């Protein structure tokens, strides 16, 4: 029922401009965060971006700080995912993910993302 | 920075025998590390959350173990629709690193 | 007032507390005069219209992990966002907050496994508003059954009332299964307390201890019991009716009786601690029972035996008349006195 | 106003001061170059690393306004913290706890915050510090601190004490755990210490983390315009966060208490089975070496020929009484 | 009339009239002297310090019309705290707590005030008080204290006496720490006797927290007589200040139990290592003890002859035997 | 738990009301009917004499005295209208207190404590207090109360007592008994901190014995604490008519004492059990020291006895003939074992 799927993933030449869209089926972007995750061929999976769409909370990866732009728009119940001036390691496969926050202590909070979309591929 | 670093970097096991799998922290992390399994070309599921906790319908055979900093992905009976890739997650900031990524082959 | 600000999440945040992540569902039981109906689901939206309904309704909803469910519940309700975050908060303690339209209650309910001795609370929350019972449980199975069993064959009074009275008969039901758990840890107790001076051993100190635990455990959890009780009963908010509080009264002399008992069971198990010391105590001095009387009875045979078989040069009673003979029995003449002497009290 | 603090040989004095646009780094041990920093409108963050110096301490309270009763509790060390509202400026004091995994310790060391008009004062004791990254944000402007006065130059030192708070609770949970883990697999004396320096670790942290909450309750709840209405909420969160360190305390004062009991307990019950070992070997060997001696009387008058085989049917009854005490062992299943 | 109290020492009457435009130190020592100052509009602070002077305690008690009733509580030590509301005065009395060295034990001191219109008086006995703060604001422009009435010298007075439990209990810290140490290392029966005289000073102050409490609540709500309001407000950090000494009393009492629970641990401890060595080498040496017994056997036809010269045979069995046992034991923690 | 009924007892023929207690020595009735200006104190034996004061306007405190003789109890009882179940719960003195609010008056539970020193016993006695319209009716077991300073106040128009009415001197009793519930538990802390110095210095049977009584005692305290708390509560928190809602306050001070007596009963009994573990420590201690001299000894003697007879054996192929003499190198070797023995025993620091 609650799935993710993936667009805008082409054959764009370095240092473009392309636009990830993340539409999300089953449940309210709204209420949950979404991740987006890079993961190349022959290496492990790389977390990216984290938009929580009820707030402004907004949090890019170290490697990849300021060039990219994560928002979701709740009008078409999706998240957006803005990349600009790519590299040419940029080229992977791309997850939107649901994630849940879950308690361990106090003051230490957890998360998991329980659906993972299928994944765009980006060249 | 933070960083986890699993070993080994893969793993050969055959079928029914215990699998374990050990990952580190750079920086001390309370307890939110996460397991998951890759099929290829496929998307990861969620196996293992707060280092203990069995997801929500999923084999028991997988089990998590924590011990000061370090965490252990651990296999009671291992099985042919078990052999993927096993990675790590770290959730103390809002900074997500995964692991390096052990693949389980027969 | 205002939503607490967690460090390390986005600012008004609501997150699922607890552990149970397996089971979602919704049920609805909406009663009356002479029709009811039971209209379990999962959609939520198909839950909704039942707010402004004219009959009393109970909606249960469980499996709070599903933090989206319960922000709509409480948006179309007019619930505050605290109270939703109070919700989902399970390590809590039982507690009421009155507001101008509906009253909030939280509870908790306990459940214990033989052959695992584990005391498992499972935090239900209650909200009474306007002539509608919101319920939240976070896992399946429940002590509700017959309440829904009164309304479903209409038997009882619950039938002919408000929804005040179901309120009611929820707390009721839920002190019912707290004197159930009271009954089962004094079975629990008393077969600790027995084993405990028969077969001393570390798991026995291990039982022990988990049940003292557990107890101060249910103490800290049934004294706000008592307190929202109290505060159900006294001041009566106009939501709940006048006539409906002799019961509430009723729920608070029983909760009186819950505290003592679990304050007796505390006090069991505090003389247990020292019992089990007392029984070791007592073992160990049998065992030292064994060795000191074959200490006592063969140190002495040893050395003046010793004493006779020694290689002087001299000659003193080597060759009397069968002096061999004579000293042995002399010698067991004076072990079995000696055994005789030991034969008084306990010790043999 | 004598001095009491144990760190004498660190002094050094440090001003940050910043603008919508721009912004000046200043490094001394003069007070005379600091002195005329009232003239800027922009707001300013002076820093001073050693306080041990009561002249420098004294000049600067009788340069920018500040009360000798403060003043003398800004030099006290040993001081819960507090806040204290005057018209001119406002003064807070706070603590900062530094905690080596590896030798274990919870220090401590006192900060004392002052807010007049524009410039806040900060009196560390002593070097090794914790509010680098406000002072990386403000340096690389990426933030909103540029935009407001001093009031949110407050609220960021405060926001940074707090997040210090919350990794030494990461690192206290990480010792939680091993000891836990130490507990449950193999118990030892120096466990026992380090469950009891833990605990009282955490009964200091407790003990000192609890007047911060009244702190920010006061700095929020019924401030003086001098906080300014528009910082006011930031202070909230503060508060918030506050809350999560107590409770996080209580919690692990509930784990760490009852940690050590089955141990208490589980003591003499050794005893039990030493007795078990030393009986038995007792039990053998008292009536073994008992006829031993009797046959060693060296009497002669009981005839001590070869016979059939008499010293090994000797051997034999020995081994017998052997078996036979063995056996009433397995019987009483010491 | 009649004097309850076991001391009698210095006796001192002490006046300290303060107002904005300044403040009176002239305490002096003339009884009659302080009778004019009884109709200053200003907040007018007298005390008396040595009540075995019951002529000029009964005297003053007739000048400003206190009831012979409340003259009587005043003269008894022996009184639990607590407050009376009447038209023309109120009562309030309370208990002073001062920590000592050598003897570890805490004593009592009975201190009354009595406020009525602009007037606050205080029957303390003992000369030494904690009021020290207050007089310094009073003394130092420092606080809002000279801004309102005698109500908030009340106030302060009465939270300046809560904030004395603050060093009291860091004096019992001190101790805790110190019977930490010795228990750490040296347990003796004086250990015993001082953990437990700390735990009973500890649940004294329990008992004594409980009454003060409920005096702040009585005083707290509502029947005002002389109080205007505007400082009911300030009666609620010392209601929480109440629970906060309330609690960390708690902590120290845990921590001092845990003391004693871990000093109970170490003599069981002691137990079983002695348990330990005595079965150790009586479990090694018995066994061997019984071998030498046996050979050399005195009869006639000695059937063991030699075999092989096998004196290093049977020492070589006894070296194995006993390395063999030693390490049985090394395997465990014995 | 719904509708009040007379319970049936099957040794007793169905109406008898039974005197529980184990007092039979006392009776008397003291009537104290005092008024603005007036107080009239009257002590008799006969029962029809009080019954006017049921219908008097002033307040009236009558004061039976050895409620074992029953009939006297009755008699009181079926004139005041007073339900028969109430009157069994008068004479059933093993109950715990308790309240209960009826139409006509409020019936009321106590129990007074008394500790004597050499009887290191609590011994409980209850009583019972009716308020019915102005009259306050008073149930005792034996002579003996803790009411004095109300029958001072009243005597001597101290106070406020006189002018009030029946309910404030219902808050009179009910305050004079916390008040020897407060002289009670300083009692049993002297208790405590004597027995504190013989159970950490003089350890015996009687010690065990003492310590193990007191907690029973301290469990007993607790037990009527906390439901004299909650009649506390119940008065404080119910408002019933008869208390003219003016003397609330009263109530809620004797409630802030209960809490306060509830808290220290907890305490003491938490210093009980580290008794308890101090004495076990003391004993322990002793058998330590007897193991010493026992573990000593044996190690310095029973290897000795080892080497002994390893050199004591009597075969052909030894090295017996004396090489140095032979004889002064055994023992010498046995001396030196010992004094190993002995000096590593005082680096071990025990003898
Ligand atoms: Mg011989
Ligand atoms: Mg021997």
């Amino acid at each position: 029922e609650v799935q993710l799927v993936e667009s805008g993933g082409g054959l764009v030449q370095p240092g473009g401009s392309l636009r990830l869209s993340c539409a999300a089926s089953g449940f309210n972007v709204s209420y949950y965060s979404i991740h987006w995750v890079r993961q190349a061929p022959g290496k492990g999976l790389e977390w990216v971006a984290s938009i929580s769409s009820s707030s402004g909370s907004t949090s890019y990866a170290d490697s990849v700080k300021g060039r990219f732009t994560i928002s979701a728009d709740t009008s078409k119940n999706t998240a957006y995912l803005q990349m600009n001036s790519l590299r040419a390691e940029d080229t992977a496969v791309y997850y939107c993910a649901r994630s849940y926050w879950y308690y361990i202590w106090s003051y230490s909070y957890g998360n998991a993302m329980d659906y993972w979309g299928q994944g765009t591929l980006v060249t | 920075d933070i960083q986890m670093t699993q070993s080994p970097s893969s793993l050969s096991a055959s079928v029914g025998d215990r699998v374990t799998i050990t990952c580190r922290a750079s920086q001390s992390v309370s307890s939110a590390v996460a397991w998951y399994q890759q099929k290829p070309g496929k998307a990861p599921k969620l196996l293992i959350y707060s280092a203990s906790s069995l997801y929500s319908g999923v084999p028991s055979r997988f089990s998590g173990s924590r011990s000061g900093t370090d965490f252990t992905l651990t296999i009671s009976s291992l099985q042919p629709e078990d052999f993927a890739t096993y990675y790590c997650q770290q959730s103390s900031s809002s900074l997500i690193t995964f692991g390096q990524g052990t693949k389980v082959e027969i | 007032k205002r939503l607490s600000a967690k460090k390390g999440l986005p600012p008004g945040t609501l997150v699922y507390t607890g552990k149970y992540r397996e089971d979602f569902e919704i049920e609805v039981m909406n009663y009356s005069i002479e029709e009811f109906r039971e209209f379990k689901t999962t959609d939520v939206e198909s839950v909704l219209p039942f707010r402004d309904s004219s009959t009393p309704t109970w909606i249960n909803i469980t499996g709070i992990h599903r933090t989206d469910v319960v922000q709509r519940v409480g948006e179309f309700f007019g619930i505050h966002p605290l109270v939703l975050e109070d919700i989902l908060n399970v390590h809590q303690r039982p507690k009421v907050e009155f507001f101008e339209n509906y009253v909030f209650i939280v509870l908790k309910m306990f459940t214990y496994d033989k052959n695992l001795h584990e005391l498992e609370s499972e935090q239900v929350s209650l909200i009474l508003t306007k002539n509608c019972v919101l319920m939240f449980q976070e896992k399946i199975g429940d002590v509700f059954d017959p309440v829904r069993e009164r309304i479903r064959y209409n038997r009882g009074i619950i039938r002919k009332k408000r929804a005040d009275y179901l309120l009611y008969s929820l707390i009721d039901a839920l002190v019912d299964d707290y004197f159930v758990l009271l009954e089962k840890i004094d079975d629990e107790i008393d077969v600790l307390e027995e084993e405990v001076l028969e077969r001393p051993e570390k798991e026995t100190v291990q039982r022990t201890h988990q049940l003292k635990r557990n107890l101060v455990e249910l103490r800290k959890t049934i004294w706000p019991l008592r307190e929202v009780l109290s505060s159900l009963y006294r001041d009566v908010p106009p939501l709940i009716e006048k006539e409906t509080v002799p019961y509430f009264r009723d729920v608070y002399d029983h909760t009186i009786q819950i505290a003592d008992t679990v304050e007796t069971f505390r006090d069991i198990v505090s003389g247990l601690l020292d019992v089990y010391l007392s029984s070791v105590s007592n073992k160990t001095n049998e065992v030292m029972k064994v060795l000191t009387i074959i200490a006592t009875i063969f140190m002495p045979l040893t050395f003046i035996a010793g004493i006779y078989g020694m290689n002087f040069e001299y000659m003193p009673e080597l060759r009397w008349k069968w002096g061999y003979p004579v000293v042995l029995a002399v010698m067991g003449v004076i072990a079995v006195i000696m055994v005789v002497y030991f034969k008084k009290k306990k010790w043999l």
